[PDB]
């Protein structure tokens, strides 16, 4: 629990200077058209459900893939990485595309490798998952479309009453008195014809995308002292999936979270799992608490959680605490690779099982935050 | 695999729009009022309102303005639909013929947009150069006004300012000027620009951006010679010119913020306003100043006049007199009397239109009629909050019952002169004439001395000279009031037996077969005047005196039985003024001639049941106007009975109708009544204008009611109702409500007004133990319990403090005997999004007083309840909870499943929960009782805003959704595939229009089995925001393919205003995609045909392969349609 001081420079972590510095980059977006069936190649050896918005480091190594992403970034710059279920060996039906922004090949060790970085851009559902002999097999893309609902009251709105539906901003910033009271008259101004339906007006605040937006960035605030308009987005879209990708839970609850069309429906789940959230303990176990929801905060403008590529190319998303339990560390502090600037990992493992649940950061200067950054993982934490 | 048939049974009443001007024509002065997809065109006069046209649009009327551009007489109207269909409409009319045309039209959406946050404005330039429409965020649309701009083509112009409140045109400059306030991060800012057509983009405005208050509204623009505009804020208006510059802070308009104006004087001297509660403003503008001729303002004074209806659009019409359009209350029409001053008000209300929107809860109760339902809304809002009762057709209130074996005649008869009543009623049976005597409950036989006993009495009354006669099958026999004497008796010269006879104040003319005798009732005497004989025999007579004179018909009509014809001869000759051969075969049962409303007709009933109306000329001639309506599938027999001052026709047959007229039409109600065979109006002593019915099994004696197809008594409670539910047993209703109250600095909350929470009998306020800021709102939910008879509020029960009451149910549980009334509850704090607690409470009403039987605290809010088979279930927030009702009065749970969706409804029938939310993710779930847990079936996510969802059958249901849809999803279980089994496949699609709010079974019409049923089955009933209640039914396949054909062939036919497309307005409409409809027969469309010219149904119909029983019979005729279209008439 360290307030105040939180010296890091929290940007540096989302700029991966461990996957190589001078890495070569790519304009900007692109776009596949709505309810289409595209032709996206799909790199393999990726095991993870990318929310879009949500960067993914690369390290590429065997020769396919290497060839792949040449041909690839050549020829568009979009592969396919599949949300591959609770059963292994390509058993997925949905899925993020992945599009390219940053690219390095390296001829070191008499390899080609490329270290490349890329973030989600759209969600899909595969017809018929196509193998193609040379290794790199491209799947039959249907494009998912993305469902925006306007105001619930804009049926059932008076007409005199619209010009009396444009909020002056928020008073000041994040403050008490300032906001148990603006979002009083908000709600009373906003929903005044909920009178003319059959439901109450807290019912409608129930399904309203703004009111859901608050409730969230209370609780995250309330967990990591957020800085405001820390990046998160004002459209409901992306500050959804922010929040899903930012959201310390299993592989199932993302899933679902994939598969829900609508930005509202996506803030209630994620408000569901939120508020019957506790505890993350570890998988191969579920019988140690190596956390808590109240010992989480943000070195990154992404989150708690983002994906980080250890130098054998695996990929690894890394929850951040202050305090984690039942760990035992081992080996010296070192710091070859580590993905925040200025700390040297040691790797943690369950007190019991040992499991490679995560890191100990511990730091290197001495107006940093001292030895207390735990970068548990995934692959053991299950939230309990 | 649907085929469903909706229909309107009540057009939509609520008011979103309200304009004046010379439309009709430059003398008169029209009040414009659009209700919804219907525009009505008043006439403003010194008595009120006028109507004049009536017609419906197809679409929702979003804009309406007045504009008159150079080298026109009479002001065009611009109409723009939610769909973005624009117009120009133009009237016209030719004496009798009025018709709307079409100027200009063309859709102005955009391929790409998000429609604006503050809605569609529309706003026309007061030099009429052009329409400036903002639709769409960031883009001006502007419409040269050009007469070659047929086609409405429109171009966009980028407004930097992406958050626009409002804007208006100014008047008085050279160039068009548009003023308008926005929405920074710096604040609200107003500012203006010049539009240029040539050039196609904004300019240099003439006055620039200026700060204003940060919650300015609504823009004003103050007309010559003022110029300018004024903003009205929740606290300050402000007038800005450039230069000039002025602010006020009246206190009182800081109670409300004001939502509407309308200007009152052409020179935009003064201004009325209106605000949120209910009070109209008074703002007024001072032009003291003049220095060289230039007119300025000095003041801006603000002034209350009074209390009204909650407004949405007001509009001043002539001398003194405002309409306030009302949307969630009642439409008023009010007076601006300076000098009345009764208490410190200066509006005095003169009319009320009814509203019925927002209906928020109905019911159907046989409340009168057993059968016939009744339906009973939650109407209103705030203070207008009421019940309304609506209830199709006349009826009957019946006072007396004397059996008799089929009386063929009533007669009123007055065996007292000088008595100014009737004294008994003379019946006529087939073989004897008995005449009952009826002064007070009196059932007596008084035989008259001069009446003939044993004979079948053709005519029976008081003739002139204070006499009586009495037309029998031997004589004409005529009697004396106070001796009592045959005075003289007309037999026939060859000893004939009287045919038809009909009589007159002064004169009497029979038909004794193929002859015709006419003779004059002079004072003691009777000599016949006139004799002659026709082609045929004499169907039926008709001589009844028109407007003035009342001695001696000019005309009289026969009908011919050999020839289907009817005739009309002048009553001293045979000569045959007129002639018409309607129709043939079934002969002619009766005649009549009325003066409906000043203007006469002359109705003729076929002995198959049909009436065929017509024009008739007093002095010479007769027009055809043949109108032939099938009242009925029995001879009818027609008589006027006054009843109301006015003339009324009762054509009594199987299906007993009165024929009366509304403004100069003649319209048809029908009364409640299984059959009657005769009618006679009794005026008698002891029964005030009442009227005796003879069916075929007894002569009844009652009161009829009003003569209006639906009426709509109210019962105002002066705060909002939630629900309504009915209980049989007790007699009484169950109606939840809230109303608004201040939190006073006292630790209290005291009320705004007297509501029927605080006017109850007895009162109660709820004591359960489970478990700010001076001038905050808090509301305080009641259940009241009110008498289905008086309507007077029996009891009141007040909920806990922040304890907001949900659903309720009346309904017995268990083996109980008996009937409770459930309520569920929940109790929400500010502090809180999601509520932690509830409470299902059970009440009883015995004995006049409410006591709680049960209380159950529950973890959630409960938003509904429905009785599945004696087991209430219940739906907190997301788990769906069956209760069984225990042998000692307590509720124990039976079974729980877990949804990822908030139950909001539950819809049952048998053993099948329809669980739905309020995201259109309708759920279907299966309760197996062998086992007692539920099962899911089926399933159907999409993502969309759904208002309401009923069950149709065991296998459709049907639903409303966003963008004022109807939809209907099917589940087939037939199917041999799981994943299609569990899922609900959508099999209809359809734009209503209206956003419902509630289904409910039943129907307004007699249940009749008829033996061979009704092409439709089922029925379901739906009331909307705007006041609308409509009908949808089952159709069969042939029915719905023959209903399509005839609704693609009417389109062909039908022009509608503003040219829009049928397909396109009923097309399944929605902000993300729109389909075409599917499944769905509009029965607007289909009930329209029978309004259609005859060279024009000779047009919809030449192949339509009719008949489907055997054959096809190509022809398939045009009265082949009448008999379909009529059947479906007759479903509501
Ligand atoms: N075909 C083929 C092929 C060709 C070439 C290959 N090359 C082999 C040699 N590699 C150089 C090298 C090796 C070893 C290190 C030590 O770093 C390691 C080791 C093991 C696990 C982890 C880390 C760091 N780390 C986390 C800690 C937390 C944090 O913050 N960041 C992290 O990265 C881990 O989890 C550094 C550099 C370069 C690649 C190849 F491996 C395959
Ligand atoms: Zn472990």
């Amino acid at each position: 629990k360290k307030p105040n001081i939180i010296n890091f420079d929290t940007s540096l972590p989302t700029s991966h200077t461990y996957l190589g510095a001078d890495m070569e980059e790519f304009h900007g977006r692109t776009l596949h058209d709505d309810d289409s069936c595209q032709v996206i190649p799909v790199l393999p050896q990726v095991m993870m459900i990318l929310i879009p918005g949500q960067t993914l480091p690369l390290q590429l190594f065997h020769p396919q893939e290497v060839s792949m992403v040449r041909n690839l970034i050549q020829k568009d710059r979009t592969f396919a990485v599949l949300a591959y279920s609770n059963v292994q060996e390509r058993e997925a039906q949905f899925g993020t595309t992945a599009e390219i922004y940053a690219y390095r090949e390296e001829q070191d060790f008499g390899i080609e490798i490329v270290k490349v970085k890329a973030i989600g851009r759209q969600r899909f559902k595969v017809l018929e998952l196509r193998t193609q002999s040379d290794g790199i097999q491209q799947a039959k893309v249907q494009i998912l479309p993305e469902c925006v609902l306007p105001s619930t009251m804009s049926a059932v709105q008076l007409e005199s009453l619209n010009k009396c539906q444009i909020f002056p901003s928020k008073p000041v910033s994040r403050e008490d008195q300032c906001s148990y009271k603006w979002w009083q008259k908000y709600q009373k101004r906003k929903f005044h014809c909920a009178n003319l339906t059959s439901w109450p007006r807290w019912l409608y605040s129930l399904y309203d995308a703004e009111t859901l937006m608050d409730r969230i960035k209370k609780q995250l605030r309330e967990w990591d002292e957020n800085l405001k308009d820390d990046s998160l987005p004002s459209n409901p879209i992306d500050f959804s999936y922010r929040v899903a990708a930012c959201l310390p839970i299993d592989d199932v609850l993302r899933i679902q979270l994939l598969k829900i069309g609508s930005a509202i429906q996506r803030l209630r789940c994620e408000l569901d799992i939120m508020n019957k959230c506790t505890s993350l303990c570890c998988k191969q176990c579920q019988e140690t608490e190596i956390t808590t929801k109240n010992e989480i905060f943000s070195l990154s403008l992404c989150g708690p959680m983002a994906a980080y590529v250890n130098p054998h190319g695996y990929v690894h998303e890394t929850l951040t605490v202050y305090k984690a339990c039942n760990l035992n560390l081992i080996g010296r502090p070192s710091t070859e690779h580590s993905w925040f600037p200025g700390y040297a990992w040691t790797v943690a493992q369950c007190k019991i099982c040992a499991s490679h649940i995560g890191w100990k950061f511990t730091a290197t200067k001495k107006d940093m935050s001292p030895q207390k950054f735990w970068g548990l993982t995934r692959s053991a934490l299950l939230p309990t | 695999m649907s085929y469903n048939y909706v229909v309107t049974a009540q057009k939509p009443t609520a008011v979103n729009g309200c304009v004046t001007g010379h439309f009709t024509s430059a003398e008169d002065l029209n009040l414009l009022i659009a209700k919804n997809t219907r525009l009505e065109i008043y006439v403003v006069t010194a008595e009120g309102l006028r109507p004049v046209k009536e017609v419906g649009m197809y679409g929702k009327i979003a804009v309406m303005e007045l504009f008159r551009p150079k080298g026109e007489s009479k002001d065009l109207l611009f109409i723009l639909t939610a769909k973005y269909n624009a117009c120009i409409l133009e009237y016209k009319q030719s004496g009798e013929s009025i018709d709307i045309i079409t100027r200009a039209h063309g859709n102005v959406q955009d391929r790409i947009g998000r429609p604006s946050e503050t809605g569609i404005i529309g706003i026309i330039d007061p030099e009429c150069r052009m329409i400036g429409l903002r639709l769409y965020d960031g883009l001006f649309k502007v419409i040269p006004l050009d007469r070659d701009n047929k086609e409405l083509k429109a171009f966009n112009i980028r407004l930097e300012e992406l958050h626009v409140i409002d804007v208006k045109f100014l008047y008085g400059c050279q160039a068009p000027t548009i003023c308008f306030v926005y929405q920074d991060p710096q604040g609200r800012h107003v500012k203006t620009y010049e539009v240029s057509l040539r050039e196609k983009e904004f300019n240099k405005g003439p006055w620039k951006q200026e700060n204003v208050e940060a919650e300015a509204s609504m823009v004003i623009a103050v007309p010559e010679p003022f110029g300018g505009a004024i903003i009205i804020g929740q606290e300050s208006i402000t007038y800005h010119n450039g230069d000039k510059y002025l602010a006020i802070a009246p206190p009182i308009i800081k109670q409300s913020t004001i939502v509407c104006h309308n200007r009152v004087d052409p020179n935009g001297s003064r201004y009325l306003l209106g605000d949120m509660e209910g009070r109209l403003f008074m703002l007024l503008l001072e032009k003291e100043e003049q220095m060289d001729g230039t007119v300025t303002l000095k003041d801006l004074r603000v002034e209350l006049l009074g209390e009204t209806s909650i407004a949405e659009c007001l509009t001043y019409l002539d001398n003194g007199v405002v309409f306030v359009g009302s949307r969630l209350g009642d439409s008023q029409l009010v007076k601006l009397n300076v000098d009345s001053n009764e208490q410190g008000s200066y509006v005095v209300a003169m009319e009320t239109f009814t509203n019925l929107g927002p209906i928020v809860d109905m019911c159907v109760v046989d409340l009168e009629r057993q059968g016939q339902g009744q339906l009973v809304t939650c109407s209103g809002a705030f203070k207008e909050g009421s019940l309304r009762i609506i209830r199709n057709g006349i009826g009957i209130h019946e006072h007396a019952s004397i059996d008799l074996p089929g009386i063929k005649g009533l007669w009123p008869l007055r065996s007292d002169p000088n008595r100014e009543t009737d004294d008994t009623l003379v019946l006529s049976f087939v073989g004897q004439t008995r005449v009952l005597m009826l002064n007070g409950e009196e059932v007596e036989e008084t035989e008259l001395m001069g009446f003939v006993d044993d004979q079948q009495t053709f005519f029976c009354g008081n003739v002139a000279h204070q006499q009586l006669i009495q037309i029998t099958s031997a004589s004409v026999r005529l009697v004396s009031q106070e001796p009592k004497a045959l005075v003289s008796e007309w037999k026939e010269p060859q000893a004939k037996n009287i045919s038809v006879a009909s009589c007159n104040s002064s004169q009497v003319v029979v038909a004794v077969g193929r002859a015709l005798y006419y003779l004059q009732i002079h004072p003691q005497e009777l000599r016949q005047i006139s004799h002659t004989e026709m082609e045929h025999e004499v169907a039926c007579l008709d001589i009844t005196p028109l407007g003035d004179s009342n001695g001696l018909s000019p005309l009289c009509a026969i009908g011919l039985w050999t020839d289907i014809s009817a005739r009309i001869l002048k009553l001293p000759s045979f000569e045959l003024l007129h002639k018409e051969m309607l129709g043939g075969e079934i002969i002619p049962r009766s005649i009549l001639m009325t003066t409906f409303e000043s203007s006469h007709y002359l109705l003729c009933a076929l002995g198959d049941g049909a009436l065929f109306y017509f024009g008739l000329n007093i002095e010479t001639g007769l027009l055809s106007d043949r109108k032939k309506v099938t009242l009925g599938t029995q001879p009818t027999v027609l008589r006027t009975f006054r009843s109301l001052s006015t003339t009324n026709v009762f054509a009594c047959s199987d299906r007993p109708t009165v024929i009366y007229s509304s403004n100069h039409k003649l319209v048809f109600s029908n009364v409640n009544l299984k059959e009657v065979n005769y009618m006679c109006p009794l005026n008698s002593d002891g029964y005030p204008d009442s009227l005796a019915l003879a069916n075929n099994s007894t002569l009844t004696i009652g009161t009829i009611d009003e003569i209006q197809k639906l009426h709509i008594r109210t019962v105002p409670l002066y705060e909002s109702p939630r629900k309504i539910c009915y209980q049989e047993v007790s007699q009484c209703f169950g109606v939840l409500s809230s109303r608004i109250e201040v939190q006073d600095t006292s630790g209290g909350t005291t009320a705004l007004r007297p509501s029927a929470s605080t006017q109850a009998l007895s009162s109660s306020v709820s004591s359960s133990k489970l478990f700010t800021s001076f001038g905050e709102e808090v509301e305080v939910h009641n259940l009241l319990i009110i008498d289905q008879h008086t309507f007077e509020v029996l009891h009141a029960h007040q909920f806990l403090q922040n304890e907001y009451a949900l659903s309720l149910v009346s309904c017995k549980l268990g083996k109980d005997p008996n009937t409770y009334f459930i309520v569920g509850t929940a109790m929400v704090y500010p502090e809180e999004a999601e509520p932690k607690q509830g409470r299902i409470v059970v009440f009883q009403y015995s004995d006049g007083k409410l006591q709680t039987v049960a209380e159950k605290e529950v973890k959630g809010a409960v938003y509904s309840m429905v009785e599945f088979n004696g087991k209430l279930l219940a739906s907190i927030n997301s788990t769906v909870r069956l209760y069984e009702w225990t042998t000692e009065k307590e509720l124990r749970t039976e079974c729980n499943h877990y949804n990822n969706i908030m139950a909001l409804y539950l819809k049952t029938k048998g053993d099948f929960i329809l669980v739905g939310d309020l995201m259109r993710s309708v759920l279907l779930l299966a309760y197996k009782p062998m086992e007692g847990n539920f099962e899911e079936i089926a399933r159907d996510f999409n993502p969309n805003w759904m208002s309401a969802v009923e069950i149709l059958d065991d296998d459709n249901f049907l639903g409303a959704e966003n963008a004022f849809n109807l939809f209907v999803c099917q589940k087939d279980s037939a199917a041999t595939t799981d994943e299609e089994r569990q899922h609900l496949q959508e099999v209809g699609l359809f734009h209503l229009g209206e956003f419902v709010n509630v289904f409910c079974h039943g129907s307004l019409v007699m249940q009749n089995l008829g033996e061979t049923s009704t092409p439709t089955q089922g029925s379901v009933l739906f009331g909307t925001v705007n006041g609308m209640i409509g009908l949808v039914t089952s159709l069969s396949e042939s029915w719905y393919n023959l209903l399509l054909d005839m609704q693609n062939r009417l389109n062909k036919v039908i022009k509608s205003v503003g040219k829009i497309e049928h397909s396109f307005w009923r097309s399944f409409h929605t902000e993300r995609k729109t389909e075409p409809a599917t499944g769905f027969i509009d029965g607007d469309l289909i009930e329209s045909f029978l309004d259609i010219s005859r060279p024009k149904m000779q047009e919809v119909v030449a192949n339509l392969q009719y008949d489907d029983g055997s054959g096809m019979k190509r022809e398939a005729t045009a009265d082949d349609l009448i008999k379909v279209v009529e059947e479906l008439t007759r479903i509501h």
